[PDB]
């Protein structure tokens, strides 16, 4: 008679304590969507971070993160990202030595800027394989001015800040590539979701407290937000 | 090549599809209609039943 | 003046309705808000209540010493709790464990006052004074960072007047203007100071005022 | 390229005859025949109950076939087997992978399926020995995301995968007995007829395909549609079924007449459709829809019979019970509601 | 039935000029935003130019830019493409993607190798 429904009632609190144990799993850890193209350099950034779908989990300062690679699907993208639109960050992986393929990442960062359902998610945007830019700036082979027509009349932005040793041509046409990322961000979304640039290399040693960084200033302004200081 | 031999399949799929016995519209409609109005009171989302039928309730 | 202090009571049990009886405004900081709208309107009614009894007996001088530091001592948690999420938040219970700390703790140094008086000021006000003074600290902390955020937000791709607007109106919605008003004192800034805080924290809150609209579009 | 133009017109105007027979039979038009019946009125449910404890957006559901039970799949890891009566939870699956696109729960009520990027419809037992739910066995072998896999019988399930490929699987093997090929862009829903002979699935084609189960092949292919369909459902005698696409419409299509017999649109509603169901007379078509609510249609006269408005962010999956008693809705809030 | 039919196209000399023609039908043209994208010889799908539903946003590739312009007829139900100055770069198969959903701004898939939305194309080649 009732020793069922005892039974199941006492059945429901078993998963009742065991759901708000994985909450507080769930709350601490922050997920990362890892995208970018086959040129772009993603498994160099995977592998460095030494602590269907790929997951790598790395922890920093007591911080679990968990970045989410997709590579077992074909390239049509547009039902399988809507799974990510509640991930704290879009990790965007381009290479900028890569002048002609530019434009093709440029178009994959306006889509996911302007997606409706990502319009929340903030973007760290990682300009890989540098040392390869400046190679290929300074052998004088390849120009941007040929696929960007608008270099030729760019002038350096005066808050750059170059590393030690940089030629000025360098710089830029380094500070050039991140600024057409940038004026995708700016024409849409205001305050709603931000981008955070950085120029990494194959041997930039850290490069996980730029995302724990990131990852930091995307909660506190999501805070500011609901409060609507900012 | 693959590209030139992938209209091979596509040609044959619709020749199937091309002999089928087809019925008036007009009757198929009517077979829905005669359906709906046959299980009409069977359905309660659209007569909603008394609340001692209902185990919602 | 009698009608000023209809509305200091009137508008902030309306604001306390609206963040209760409602789903959607939820959450940490919203039960952190009732709180303080509680405090607000309690203070209005030990007002009137002390006045009564001595001009207009001790039962409401000590009931009027409790409230009285029940909102700086909520004006400072609330800004408190801010404070933790802006740094000390990264890592996340918490809600219910200053909550003793909002009304309890009060309450236990005014019976001190009490049981010293119960024989033979500074018992009471200073640690009013220390509430304000610390959560002055938290203010000047919140505003640096909300000007270091926003000459951050794209780095040079935006507004400098742009962020001046939005560091004005955010600067002013924090400042502690009832914490000085209470060092420099120690009339008719009581009768508004109830009803002041509704129109801005709940009525000109920008969330509710389309909740209400979502509410009505559900309805109506 | 002087032969293989030869193959774009063979296909090209054998395409076209297609359409002139297809004229032939459109004699009249639903609405024609429909007009004289009187309306269904007002319809007006209640949210009887709403089910709370999944941590992130419900993404998936699956009623039982004693109208009862229910399998839900958020994109958390967790399968929780709920209760409508109670509102109880008898049982809480973690997946492997968290990325759960879809979820079936058998007609024996014994064994429940789910899967998404992880590309396996991973089949688990509830009525095991030990009283627990563990994973029965992974179903590998599809190379893009599962989007729809339903349970055909106790040992076997049909699957739809964003490689453009549908496949019936035989569970105690492991192995696809059949493969459904044609679909040219990601197959997004299926649905089994009331026979379990014949099922139909829509694909971000703008397209859906009668498939034979125990043949493999394509029976007929039905258009019409704009852009993606994301949702799909026979009707309850099994001559027709549903679609739910980017278009903001439903369009009704019957398998004998091989045509489009009605369009379900309001010029108010611009945005897409996730999740399609009937009533179990059929007369009422639910549908899940974008802008975070559900309409209810008359399937005979193409009107708004009402609203299911109470979900805050969109409604993902929907649901009617086999004896028609009530309607579940998923939503990306986390909250499933029954409505009756 | 979702359909593109592209038209135009052909053997010019460098310098040259060359209006491509795509005729739309199966859906409300005046919705959807339009792309033009190509495929090189030996090369994948590339982007070309697109445009916005009302005809406002009329990016381009930036190696096209000055050289190509992109047209918008709704009445017609119709896309363009005015080639100014042919180059032997330019020597590719001209396709009239068109973009998934109908009221989004965002425009997803266009140059994946099995776009469904996206017509068979037109030849254009360049040479002396
Ligand atoms: C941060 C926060 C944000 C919100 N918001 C939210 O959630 N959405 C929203 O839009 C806002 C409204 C931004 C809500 C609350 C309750 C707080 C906590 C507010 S507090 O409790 O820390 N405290 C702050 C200090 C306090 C009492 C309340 N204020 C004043 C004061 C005096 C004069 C003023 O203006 C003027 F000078 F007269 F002109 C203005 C204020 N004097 C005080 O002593």
């Amino acid at each position: 008679q009732r020793n069922e429904e005892k039974a199941q009632r006492e059945a429901n609190k078993k998963i009742e304590k065991q759901l708000q144990k994985d909450k507080q799993v769930y709350r601490a850890t922050h997920r990362l969507l890892l995208l970018g193209a086959d040129n772009s350099g993603k498994s160099t950034i995977v592998k460095q971070m030494r602590i269907g779908i790929f997951e790598t989990k790395f922890q920093v300062d007591k911080v679990n993160f968990h970045m989410f690679d997709v590579g077992g699907q074909r390239d049509e993208r547009r039902k399988w990202i809507q799974c990510f639109n509640d991930v704290t960050a879009i990790i965007f992986v381009v290479d900028s030595s890569d002048y002609n393929r530019l434009q093709e990442a440029l178009n994959l960062f306006k889509s996911i800027w302007n997606n409706r359902w990502l319009r929340t998610i903030s973007v760290i945007l990682f300009l890989n394989k540098q040392d390869l830019l400046a190679e290929k700036v300074l052998a004088g082979k390849s120009k941007i001015e040929d696929y960007f027509p608008e270099f030729a009349r760019y002038t350096t932005p005066e808050d750059a800040t170059p590393e030690p040793g940089e030629d000025p041509r360098v710089t830029r046409a380094k500070y050039f590539i991140r600024d057409e990322f940038l004026r995708i961000s700016t024409a849409s979304g205001d305050g709603r979701h931000y981008c955070y640039p950085h120029f990494t290399c194959a041997v930039d040693t850290e490069n996980a407290r730029r995302i724990f960084n990131d990852c930091r200033d995307i909660i506190q302004r999501m805070h500011l937000r609901q409060y609507e200081l900012l | 090549t693959a590209s030139i031999a992938q209209a091979r399949k596509l040609v044959e799929q619709l020749k199937m599809e091309a002999n089928i016995d087809r019925i008036k519209v007009s009757k198929a409609a009517a077979d829905l209609m005669a359906y709906c109005e046959a299980h009409a009171k069977e359905d309660p989302l659209l007569t909603p039943v008394p609340a001692s039928e209902n185990p919602f309730r | 003046y009698t009608v000023g202090y209809s509305v200091s009571l009137a508008s902030l049990t309306v604001a306390v309705l609206i963040l209760a009886y409602f789903r959607r405004l939820h959450c940490t900081r919203n039960y952190i808000h009732m709180h303080l709208f509680l405090s607000f309107m309690l203070r209005a009614v030990s007002i009137f209540v002390k006045d009564a009894v001595l001009y207009s007996c001790r039962v409401a001088v000590t009931f009027f010493l409790y409230f009285l530091a029940t909102n700086y001592y909520w004006i400072l948690v609330e800004g408190l709790y801010l404070h933790s999420l802006i740094f000390m938040a990264f890592f996340s219970k918490y809600l219910w464990g200053f909550t003793v700390f909002g009304w309890g703790l009060p309450a236990v140094f005014v019976a001190v006052w009490v049981s010293v008086r119960a024989t033979l000021k500074w018992i009471i006000q200073v640690p009013i004074l220390a509430s304000i003074v610390l959560n002055f600290i938290l203010f000047i902390n919140i505003v640096r960072v909300l000007a270091t955020k926003l000459r951050e937000t794209n780095a040079g791709r935006c507004d400098t007047r742009q962020q001046y607007r939005k560091l004005l109106k955010s600067t002013l919605v924090l400042m502690p203007l009832f914490g000085v008003h209470y060092i420099v004192f120690m009339m008719l800034f009581n009768s508004f100071q109830g009803f002041f805080v509704a129109i801005i924290y709940c009525f000109c809150n920008g969330e509710v005022q389309a909740e209400i609209k979502k509410s009505w579009s559900r309805w109506t | 390229q002087s032969e293989l133009d030869q193959l774009r017109q063979e296909a090209e105007q054998l395409k076209n005859q297609i359409r002139d027979a297809r004229k032939a039979c459109a004699d009249a038009t639903l609405s024609q025949i429909t007009n004289n019946i009187d309306p269904v009125g007002r319809i007006q449910m209640r949210t009887r109950r709403t089910l709370r404890g999944h941590l992130a957006k419900i993404y998936a559901m699956h009623w039982g076939t004693d109208s009862r039970l229910l399998v839900s799949a958020s994109q958390d890891g967790k399968l929780i087997i709920w209760d409508s009566y109670t509102t109880n939870k008898v049982h809480a699956i973690p997946l492997r992978s968290s990325w759960v696109m879809t979820c079936a729960y058998a007609p024996s009520g014994n064994y429940v399926a789910c899967g998404g990027l992880d590309n396996i419809c991973s089949i688990y037992n509830l009525k095991t020995r030990e009283g627990n739910v563990r994973v029965s066995r992974e179903l590998a072998g599809h190379t893009g995301y599962l989007s729809c896999c339903r349970f055909l019988d106790d040992n076997q399930i049909v699957t739809s995968s964003g490689d453009t490929t549908c496949a019936l699987w035989d569970i105690e093997t492991g192995q696809q007995t059949t493969t459904f090929t044609g679909h040219t862009g990601d197959v997004m829903s299926l649905s089994l007829a009331p026979d379990t002979r014949l099922f139909v699935s829509g694909a971000c084609d703008a397209s859906a395909k009668l498939w034979d189960v125990r043949e493999g092949m394509c029976r007929q292919t039905f258009t019409g549609h704009e852009s993606d369909i994301n949702a799909i459902c026979f009707f309850p005698n099994g001559n027709a079924f549903a679609t739910g696409s980017d278009d903001a419409t439903c369009r009704l299509f019957d398998l004998r007449a091989d045509q489009e017999l009605m369009t379900y649109s309001h010029d108010n509603i611009i945005c897409g459709i996730t999740s399609v169901s009937f009533s179990k007379s059929g007369r009422l078509l639910l549908a899940g829809y974008d802008d975070f609510n559900c309409n209810v249609w008359d399937a005979l006269k193409a009107d708004r019979a009402g609203v299911l408005a109470g979900h805050d962010n969109r409604v993902s999956c929907l649901g009617v019970t086999d004896d028609g008693m009530a309607v579940a809705t998923g939503s990306w809030d986390s909250f499933l509601k029954i409505w009756n | 039935q979702v359909q593109l039919q592209e038209s135009g196209g052909g053997l010019v000399q460098p310098g040259g000029s060359l209006r491509l023609s795509c005729a739309a039908s199966g859906f409300t043209f005046s919705n959807y935003k339009m792309n033009w994208v190509r495929q090189a010889p030996g090369k994948g799908l590339e982007w070309v130019s697109d445009i916005s539903q009302s005809g406002a946003s009329i990016s381009y590739t930036g190696s096209v830019k000055g050289r190509f312009t992109i047209s918008r007829d709704n009445a017609k139900n119709t896309l363009y493409l005015q080639m100014n100055s042919l180059k032997p770069e330019d020597t590719a198969v001209y396709y009239c993607a068109r973009c998934p959903a109908p009221f989004t701004r965002d425009c997803f898939d266009v140059t994946s190798t099995t776009y469904a939305y996206r017509g068979q194309g037109t030849q254009v080649t360049v040479s002396s």
